[PDB]
């Protein structure tokens, strides 16, 4: 099992600033990793795939990066609809494991 | 010195590391053709269960190690990994560990002692596929040309129906 | 089938044919050089 | 697109329960399906996966041999027959479709998620 | 009014038949497998010693 | 295999090159007929050529 | 006086695209080299006697 360490578990940001969420795996997974977003009271929705492929309709201002066992998700311009829980999941080897989750909130 | 058996012995050895392995389906079977080594392998479209290979723990490790090194070396800046690796049992006794890519734009396997049977498949396919493509264009062009000549014969007949009718009637 | 009503044309729209295209050059033949040879193996 | 799940409820430990997930808006026969659980106040965890045609099945080590995933392309409905439940299985089960990137491959990622249903194991 | 097929028709085109090359499948073939070559020896040091 | 592929590619390409050259020479030859056929019936000639 | 390209042009020729067969290089390839086949034996009389 590939454990997924996600940090910071919780941080606050203002509307119109930059944020960076780091996700780390227990072993090198090349680029097999996905990012999700779950707003309060709704089901999760995919954002990025393979750490670089942005999903259709996702804002261009949101992007991910990294390699090996280190990955990060960044947003250059936060919007009121971006404050939600973000999870990082890997698919390099089974079983699929999710990250601890990081809740971005208003500061 | 003592060591565990499963992680020390294997019944399959990594033979070749193909950077470009094109997979196509026709005639009810997948055909993995490699342009680098000039070889074509045929399978049954069903992923051979890796658990069926006796003492084959080194195959998930060796296959993934080569895929990660090849992907980061050449496919990181232009392609994306799609899904997890897929293992297919090809004709002749060759186990092919495949990793599909997308563009941004218990028993023992008995391997044959000669790969020349697969090389001939690639050579024939490399010569049949294009020759047929050029045989198909010539046929299409000929038909388009013949339909083009009708516009001239419809008018040439009025100038001299005797000569036009003679050659056309036989 | 469909009939067609063609009004008399005028100089508003003009079309011309394409001039003869230069054909491709003949493919170059192999530059072989006859000679005797002996192949050696380990 | 819309995903609906039915079959949730309260069940005693060691008993069997069968869930169902209806789909609409996409080619069910041309995309794999996955099951995800969300325990109360915990993180997400994958459960199982069923290919587009159901030829290959993969499970999680915590549910291997206990659960049973299946699908019916004719009725475009996904099912997950659960047997030998435990207290640790109490969680919100969600049915999600894979990300369609290639014709027959499994992306092992989630693009569409359902509303989810509760499955509480109590005595 | 008479149909189009009521009048004799002559093909004004010079037919050219094109038969694409049928696909061919090559099966493995060996005159002597590696097992047969090994068995060709009258005696085997491995088996004799064992 | 290298010799077999070369023995089949070299000639086939030579015959693919002659056919292409002959086709171009033929098309340039037909222009001499279309330039005159248009005067006989510009309606039919323009229809097929214009599309 | 007007240029030749000022009037619309229609191709009166029936284009036929011909793509020559690209050159291919065959690299050596063996499933089991002669050294590997020799090493397949559990014991070697030559080395054991030496
Ligand atoms: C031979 O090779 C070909 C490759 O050339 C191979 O695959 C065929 O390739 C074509 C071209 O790519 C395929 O057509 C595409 O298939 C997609 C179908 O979408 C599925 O998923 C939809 C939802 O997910 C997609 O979209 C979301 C965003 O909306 C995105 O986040 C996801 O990641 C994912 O990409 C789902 O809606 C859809 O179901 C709808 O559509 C189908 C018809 O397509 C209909 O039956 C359903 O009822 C429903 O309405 C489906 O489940 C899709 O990406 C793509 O869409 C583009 O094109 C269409 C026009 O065709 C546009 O309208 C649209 O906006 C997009 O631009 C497109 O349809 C085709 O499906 C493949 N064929 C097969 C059989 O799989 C062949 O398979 C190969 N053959 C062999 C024998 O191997
Ligand atoms: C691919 O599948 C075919 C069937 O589709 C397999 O054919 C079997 O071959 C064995 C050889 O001993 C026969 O006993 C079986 O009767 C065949 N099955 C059928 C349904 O005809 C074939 O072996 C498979 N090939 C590979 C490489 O796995
Ligand atoms: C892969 O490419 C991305 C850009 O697509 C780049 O940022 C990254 O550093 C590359 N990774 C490696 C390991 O070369
Ligand atoms: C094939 O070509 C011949 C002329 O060579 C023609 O008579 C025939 O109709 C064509 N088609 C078939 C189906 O034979
Ligand atoms: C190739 O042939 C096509 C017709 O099949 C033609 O339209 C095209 O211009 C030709 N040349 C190129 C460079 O595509």
């Amino acid at each position: 099992v590939i454990w997924m360490t996600q940090s910071p578990p919780s941080l606050s940001a203002s509307i119109g600033d930059t944020v960076t969420i780091t996700c780390r795996a227990s072993q090198g997974i090349s680029n097999s990793i996905a990012w999700y977003q779950r707003r309060p009271g709704k089901a999760p929705e995919l954002l990025v795939y393979a750490a670089y492929r942005l999903q259709s309709g996702v804002p261009s201002r949101l992007s991910g990066s990294g390699s090996g066992a280190e990955y990060t998700l960044t947003i250059k311009n936060m919007q009121p609809e971006d404050f939600a829980t973000y999870y990082c999941q890997q698919y390099y080897d089974n079983p699929l494991t999710f990250g601890g989750g990081t809740k971005v909130e208003i500061k | 010195d003592w060591v565990p058996k499963r992680p020390s012995v294997c019944t399959m050895t990594k033979w070749q590391e193909v950077d470009e392995m094109l997979r196509s389906e026709y005639g009810g079977s997948f055909r993995f053709s490699s342009d680098a080594i000039s070889t074509t392998f045929t399978t049954n479209l069903t992923e051979y269960p890796l658990s069926r290979v006796d003492l084959g723990d080194c195959i998930g490790k060796d296959a993934r190690d080569a895929m990660d090194r090849i992907f980061a070396r050449r496919y990181n800046a232009t392609h994306i990994k799609v899904g997890q690796p897929q293992y297919y049992l090809a004709n002749g006794g060759f186990l092919i560990a495949y990793q599909p890519l997308l563009s941004n734009t218990v028993e023992r396997i008995k391997t044959t002692s000669s790969i020349e049977f697969a090389r001939l498949q690639f050579t024939y396919n490399h010569i049949q596929r294009p020759v047929n493509d050029m045989l198909g264009r010539v046929a299409i062009a000929w038909c388009e040309l013949q339909n083009h000549e009708l516009t001239l014969w419809n008018e040439a007949r009025k100038l001299n129906p005797n000569a036009i009718a003679s050659v056309t009637v036989g | 089938a469909n009939f067609y009503v063609c009004p008399p044309p005028t100089g508003a729209t003009v079309v011309q044919f394409e001039q003869p295209r230069r054909c491709p050059t003949r493919p170059e033949g192999q530059n072989y050089t006859e000679g005797i040879a002996v192949v050696f193996k380990e | 697109v819309q995903l609906v799940e039915t079959g949730g409820g309260v069940v005693r430990p060691g008993r069997s329960l069968r869930l169902s997930c209806t789909t609409s808006g996409f080619s069910f026969s041309g995309s794999a399906m996955h099951w995800v659980r969300q325990a109360p106040g915990k993180g997400l965890e994958w459960v199982a996966v069923i290919s587009h045609d159901g030829n290959i099945i993969q499970y999680h080590d915590s549910v291997k041999g206990r659960f049973t995933i299946s699908r019916d392309n004719s009725k475009n409905v996904l099912l997950l027959q659960m047997n030998s439940l435990r207290v640790d299985d109490t969680a919100m089960y969600y049915c999600a479709r894979d990300v369609w990137l290639l014709p027959a491959t499994i992306s092992y990622a989630f693009d569409f998620w359902g509303q989810g249903t509760m499955v509480t194991v109590s005595s | 009014q008479l149909s189009r097929a009521d009048i004799t028709t002559v093909s004004t085109f010079i037919d050219l038949n094109i038969t694409m090359l049928e696909d061919h499948e090559f099966v493995p073939l060996e005159v002597y497998t590696r097992h047969e070559i090994k068995d060709s020896g009258l005696l085997d040091y491995t088996e004799v010693q064992r």
